[PDB]
This record gives structure tokens, C-alpha cells and sequence, in this order.
């Protein structure tokens, strides 16, 4: 597994709106209606949704204007 | 509060000076003095006391 | 989870058979307690919004 966090929190820079952001596209995935950006490998929610947010492509920003997208078109 | 001020200093005036402090700021409060001696008693709820 | 809760640890028993992942905070019923213990001693218990 991922042993050691460390590009999570230079990602993030707070320490704690990294584990934040990693709750908040877990349990979004967890509940569905949610497809993971990046290629999952049969593990948890939880170390996808850490790489997700680790790899450059989920940010505070880039969930709240997705779920502002979402909710306009609806 | 004017009489502590107008006492001549001492222990005696400082702690009547806090008493008078003490009284104007329960007064601010809403406290009722007589609060302190309690009239109706309760009862504990019968779950709170196990048998 | 791992205190006194009753229906929270019903509503998380179901959650986790459910995959929800969620806790009810409330309030925990010690408090309670001990405002009826002190609404049992000589002072009345009153909590403001």
C-alpha cells in the first residue's frame, strides 16, 4: 500500500483540507454516482480517492465547481 | 459600590468593596438571590436510580 | 461509536451494514444526566440555544 503521505500534503499544503478532500470524494464514492478519474486496481475508496486528489486532478476547487456544474443542470 | 468608596480603605473596605462589586454585577445578572434556598424538590427520574 | 450510544449505535450498525459510513453526533444522554444531577441537587438545570 502507499506507506508514507507526503505529496498529499505538499498538494495541499494545510495538512488538514488534504484528509478533507480525501473524505469528501470517499464517501461520494462510496454512496455512487461517481466514476474514479484514475485507474482503480480493485482496492479502497479510500487510497483511490487519495491517489485521485495526489495525481494533480482533484482539488477543493475542481469538486465544487463539478458539483455547481451538477446542480445548474439539473 | 459609593459607601466601599467612601470607606477609609484597609481590608475591611476592600472586601466590602468586592462584596458591593459582587452584588451589582448579580444584579446585572439574573440571578435571584432567594434562588439559593430552594423551595420544591425534585425527585429523581425513576430511570435514573436503578433498583 | 465506542461510547455510550444507543440510537446512534443502532443508526450505525444499520449505516455499516448499509456501507453509509456515517455517525450521528446528538447529544450524549451522560449530559443529560448530569443536568437532571444537578436538577437534582438544589439548582435548576436550564441549557440556552
Amino acid at each position: 500500500a502507499r506507506v508514507t503521505v507526503q505529496d498529499a500534503v505538499e498538494k495541499i499544503g494545510n495538512r488538514f483540507d488534504l484528509v478533507l478532500v480525501a473524505a469528501r470524494r470517499a464517501r461520494q464514492m462510496q454512496v455512487g454516482g461517481k466514476d474514479p478519474l484514475v485507474p482503480e486496481e480493485n482496492d479502497k475508496t479510500t487510497v483511490i480517492a487519495l491517489r485521485e486528489i495526489e495525481e494533480g486532478l482533484i482539488n477543493n476547487q475542481i469538486l465544487d465547481v463539478r458539483e455547481r456544474q451538477e446542480q445548474q443542470e439539473q | 459600590r459609593e459607601e466601599l468608596n467612601e470607606t477609609n480603605s484597609e481590608t475591611k473596605r476592600k472586601k466590602l468593596t468586592k462584596r458591593i462589586k459582587l452584588l451589582e454585577a448579580f444584579v446585572q445578572s439574573g440571578n435571584k438571590p432567594e434562588w439559593m434556598i430552594l423551595t420544591v424538590l425534585p425527585v429523581l427520574p425513576p430511570d435514573l436510580r436503578p433498583l | 461509536v465506542k461510547s455510550d450510544d444507543v440510537n446512534g449505535r443502532t443508526k450505525m450498525y444499520k449505516n455499516i451494514v448499509d456501507g453509509n459510513h456515517q455517525m450521528e453526533p446528538g447529544m450524549p444522554e451522560s449530559f443529560n444526566v448530569l443536568l437532571k444531577e444537578i436538577r437534582s441537587l438544589g439548582i435548576n438545570i436550564e441549557l440556552e440555544d
